[PDB]
């Protein structure tokens, strides 16, 4: 990274064109101009800080996956709330552990640590603000020439004149005193752009809700209550029952689906998909397309889809509709005709 | 456990009340959504009528609290 | 995630497109004018070696030009 950290101001010295008309490229007719410094730091902050958190998870992912505190089934489940919550990004399709969107990229499909980005990212910052005020050259602050300055470059030869002789904070401190990091130089230069996050974003929403998803919409919450209907002396939820549910509801989509939409699709259990399991027999679920997992059922339809079966289900767990509560589908029945 | 979901076994009119202060120690956000319809008996003793209302708007509830209760 | 710019969400240079008050003048321009201005290998570093002298850091030899 440390190479990295200085080579890439240095390849910052490749995409400057101001040494190049005098190491002997093309003359300049492209002088450049004022303003644009203020709101170039804004620049820097779509691509310095846009890819640091992203960064950072996808190896902590690897690590406890290489370790092997993550079982073989849990690589899409540990991919996407780590997304959720360091990152604050969702899906917009729920992914099965078979789809593996982390190997989509570069270095996880062709093997590199990818920790090297941090290092470099590092000690570049603590050494930019302190060293090329005295580069002789600063009109643009990106200009810091040393190539025609020589005076910048024998600070910067302390730690030139060493190869692998030791660690490197070391030859951090030989530069700027650095003894481990410092994230106060981020801090500072963003220290302008820090208060400017008040300035055109002033206008206050802290946070995000962790928890939303663009197909969230769809999941119904289904509300079990064996107090009610079976009240006690009833049998005990568990896993089964919950195995029992999802087979019975791919009953009412295959039911639904020819009596009404009369074509055939398949269905299995474990397109039910189930979230937030409690106790209470509660948890919010949405089922999908069998194994055209990228598409999934819409809700309009499943919405006259359980009110089809309705009266198949409580029965199925010998309930009342108010323990099968769903939140939007309510029983709609019932006119008496009693005397002649 | 409407918002805040115990299991349905471990709920009782018992620590209910007690699981409450847990229910509010573990966030006070949702249970400052949860109403309570607090009830006492002196608080349904209190109630009453006179005059009519004992036999025709009283009696006859607890009359459908019975299995026989087109019966009595 | 399939709103910034990237595959993956790495950098969001590309959205710097409508999240902005202004901002223009671009880098260099001349990243192919090199391939035909034809400096080859030792060449680059015939040029370089004028690079860090003016740097005051010294250059590359012993092998930086003769085996390769």
């Amino acid at each position: 990274g440390f190479h990295e950290a200085v080579g890439e101001i240095m390849s910052l010295s490749a995409a400057t064109p101001k040494h190049l008309k005098s190491i002997g490229l093309l003359s300049p007719d492209f002088q450049e101009d004022n303003e644009t410094e203020i709101n170039f730091l804004l620049k820097q902050a779509l691509t310095i800080v846009g890819t640091l958190p992203f960064t950072y998870m996808l190896e902590k992912w690897r690590w406890m996956v290489f370790k092997g505190e993550i079982p073989k089934d849990q690589w899409m489940k540990k991919w996407w709330e780590m997304k959720r919550e360091i990152v604050g990004v969702v899906e917009p399709v729920p992914h099965d552990e078979t789809y593996c969107d982390p190997a989509s990229l570069f270095h996880v499909s062709n093997d590199y640590s990818f920790i090297r980005y941090y290092t470099r990212t590092l000690y570049q910052f603590q050494f930019q603000e302190a060293l090329c005020q005295a580069a002789k050259h600063e009109g643009p602050l990106h200009k810091c020439d040393i190539s025609n300055s020589t005076e910048a470059g024998q600070k910067l030869f302390n730690m030139l004149r060493l190869g692998k002789s030791e660690p490197w904070t070391l030859a951090l401190e030989n530069v700027v005193g650095a003894k481990n990091m410092n994230v106060r130089p981020l801090l500072n230069y963003f220290e302008p752009l820090f208060t400017w996050l008040k300035d055109q974003n002033k206008n206050s929403f802290v946070g995000w809700s962790t928890d939303w998803s663009p197909y969230a919409d769809q999941s119904i919450k289904v509300r079990i209550s064996l107090k009610s209907a079976l009240g006690d002396k009833a049998y005990e939820w568990n896993d089964n029952e919950m195995y029992l549910f999802r087979s019975s509801v791919a009953y009412a989509m295959r039911q639904y689906f020819l009596k009404v939409k009369n074509q055939m699709i398949l269905f299995g259990e474990e397109d039910v998909r189930v979230a937030n399991l409690k106790p209470r027999i509660s948890f919010n679920f949405f089922v999908t397309a069998p194994k055209n997992v990228s598409d999934i059922i819409p809700r309009t339809e499943v919405e006259k889809a359980i009110r089809m079966s309705r009266s198949r289900i409580n029965d199925a767990f010998r309930l009342n509709d108010n323990s099968l509560e769903f939140l939007g589908i309510q029983p709609t029945l019932g006119p008496p005709n009693q005397p002649p | 456990i409407n918002g805040f979901d115990l299991p349905e076994g471990n709920v009782t009119q018992e620590n209910f009340v007690d699981m409450q202060q847990r229910c509010n120690a573990s966030d006070p956000a949702a249970y400052a959504q949860l109403v309570f319809q607090t009830c006492d008996i002196n608080a349904f003793l209190s109630e009453a009528v006179e005059g009519t209302g004992l036999a025709f708007i009283v009696f006859t509830e607890a009359i459908t609290k019975m299995p026989l209760s087109p019966l009595w | 995630a399939h709103l910034l710019g990237d595959m993956w969400g790495r950098f969001w240079t590309n959205l710097y497109s409508l999240t902005v008050p202004f901002g223009q003048k671009p880098n260099i321009d001349v990243t192919d004018a090199m391939v035909d201005q034809a400096w080859d290998a030792q060449r680059i570093f015939k040029e370089a070696e004028k690079f860090f002298v003016s740097v005051g850091l010294p250059n590359m030899t012993q092998g930086f030009w003769e085996n390769s």
